[PDB]
């Protein structure tokens, strides 16, 4: 479970983000193609290329959820089920890659957040993460 | 892999009493039941519905049996697995896109079905073997993946 | 998260375990320690060899705490709180072998039901499985 | 493990910046602060209650320095990992008796690290070569485990 603290330095890290989830998200998704290659099975249908307008949009996109994420911390179930839904019965990704793109956005804070992403924040992130991870994946099966 | 004659021996014995048809046919069955997300891949087989549907799809079935017989095949070649494996490795991660998680999934299922079929002759060191073995197709199937 | 079906299911096939629950617990670590090498890291105070007082002493307690689980699945978190908190602060296995564990257990279900282990069962254990595993680790941070 | 000519590049060029010394504490105290559990093996080390207390241990920054010079005079021996740490390898299986996927989450944890310090230098082909770096690392140390 997430703690008032984890809460609090989720809030906090992800305002600071503000207006460049977008880029944020598709760098992250670049590490993970990239990092690691098994990824890109899912995308047979982009070009993977650097500089994608389909990697920069889907990235935005994925962005945009996290946000919805955050502000909606204590209900994220629910906030978050037409998602879980779909990953769940229509994209079908293996639960193992939530675990691959996690890092990556981790990766990709660290690179532009020197300041806030102090020991306590990145614990409380990896656990968020985590979590946003368990409900795209509770529809499963 | 790196199996002892003793792994060989007891690997290659088990598997001249399976009959590749029968337990291909199941091992993609309860893929598909256990871990239904691997159902993707399926959808022009048609109906997968219950898991009755899946077991008597006969689509299933014939894909069953095509993928275990190339397993077959790979335990003539332990010592070479990679090589064995080169060009259904490319097949998967260039035209398929199938992710190699579920070469781990179809093993870990695999090795249940070998279980249920022969209970108590599927020793623990009769399931150590195959886990060495399953895992080094998974590792050979993924070794093409770029 | 379990369907009334699955609740069905687990009830049905453990029941059928019954008295050899404990000597099945026993099967399924003596599984890990010879599939997963690494789980013996775990165990380094234990003889592991064959038959071992102590390999079957924990055997029958993993299968106790399973029961339990069976018995009081509607309520597992409740249920398995203390040993929750054991793995959580004392002994801190990774995650990973939970499912390792998981495994060799389901494994050991197939060798000795075989008029049982259904697909649809087969289905049923494995999420009941990862719902004990989860309940287990849920402490962890 | 294999680089491409790029990759070697990028991976000996960014290590050369490298403090191992504090690089070395940091990547193991976040590693005790992310993932808890991994205290396990550091009993004797002090206070590990509160990630302050964590991070400015001296047992912990002392320890974290050892790690990553094992770590560094590996990256000398990229074409050999296995031998160059068969050694440790047998230390850590048989003495200290360390779960290998611990090695696996160090490695993410530097990563991380790596990421932090860098910043925007740390790109994405960066990211990438040392993400096969830090898997061959941890597969030479459990190559051992038996
Ligand atoms: C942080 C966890 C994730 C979040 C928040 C997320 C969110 C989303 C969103 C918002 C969509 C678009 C839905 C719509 O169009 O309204 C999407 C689609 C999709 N996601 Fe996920 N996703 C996550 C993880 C993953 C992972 C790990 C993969 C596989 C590597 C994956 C593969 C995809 C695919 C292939 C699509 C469809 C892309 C298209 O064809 O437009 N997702 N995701
Ligand atoms: C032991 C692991 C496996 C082996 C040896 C294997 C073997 C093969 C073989 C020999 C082919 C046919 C190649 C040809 O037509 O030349 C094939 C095709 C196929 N495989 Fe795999 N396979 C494995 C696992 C999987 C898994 C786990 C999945 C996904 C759930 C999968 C999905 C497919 C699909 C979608 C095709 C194409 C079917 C068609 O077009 O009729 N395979 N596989
Ligand atoms: C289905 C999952 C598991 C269940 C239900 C479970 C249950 C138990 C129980 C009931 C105990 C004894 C508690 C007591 O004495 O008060 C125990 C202890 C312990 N478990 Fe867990 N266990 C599970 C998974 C694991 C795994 C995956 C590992 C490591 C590979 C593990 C390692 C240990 C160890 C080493 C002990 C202490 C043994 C001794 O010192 O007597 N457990 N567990
Ligand atoms: C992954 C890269 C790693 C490398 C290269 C490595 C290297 C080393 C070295 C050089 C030593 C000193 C041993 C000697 O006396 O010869 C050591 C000790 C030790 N390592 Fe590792 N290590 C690694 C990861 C880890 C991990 C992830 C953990 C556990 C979380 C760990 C736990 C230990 C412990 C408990 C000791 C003994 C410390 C003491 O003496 O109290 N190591 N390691």
């Amino acid at each position: 479970v997430l703690s008032p603290a984890d809460k609090t330095n989720v809030k906090a890290a992800w305002g600071k983000v503000g207006a460049h989830a977008g880029e944020y998200g598709a760098e992250a998704l670049e590490r993970m193609f990239l990092s690691f290659p098994t990824t890109k099975t899912y995308f047979p249908h982009f070009d993977l290329s650097h500089g994608s307008a389909q990697v920069k949009g889907h990235g935005k996109k994925v962005a945009d959820a996290l946000t919805n994420a955050v502000a909606h911390v204590d209900d994220m179930p629910n906030a978050l089920s037409a998602l879980s839904d779909l990953h769940a019965h229509k994209l079908r990704v293996d639960p193992v890659n939530f675990k691959l793109l996690s890092h990556c956005l981790l990766v990709t804070l660290a690179a532009h957040l020197p300041a806030e992403f102090t020991p306590a924040v990145h614990a409380s992130l990896d656990k968020f993460l985590a979590s946003v991870s368990t409900v795209l994946t509770s529809k499963y099966r | 892999v790196h199996l002892t004659p003793e792994e060989k021996s007891a690997v290659t014995a088990l598997w001249g009493k399976v009959n590749v048809d029968e337990v291909g046919g199941e091992a993609l069955g309860r893929l598909l039941v256990v871990y239904p997300w691997t159902q993707r891949f399926f959808e022009s087989f048609g109906d997968l519905s219950t898991p009755d549907a899946v077991m008597g799809n006969p689509k299933v079935k014939a894909h069953g049996k095509k993928v275990l017989g190339a397993f077959s095949d790979g335990l003539a070649h332990l010592d070479n697995l990679k090589g064995t494996f080169a060009t259904l490795s490319e097949l998967h991660a260039d035209k398929l896109h199938v992710d190699p998680e579920n070469f781990r999934l179809l093993g870990n299922v695999l090795v249940g079905v070998l279980a249920h079929h022969f209970g108590k002759e599927f020793t623990p060191p009769v399931q150590a073997a195959y886990q060495k073995v399953v895992a080094g197709v998974a590792n050979a199937l993924a070794h093409k993946y770029h």
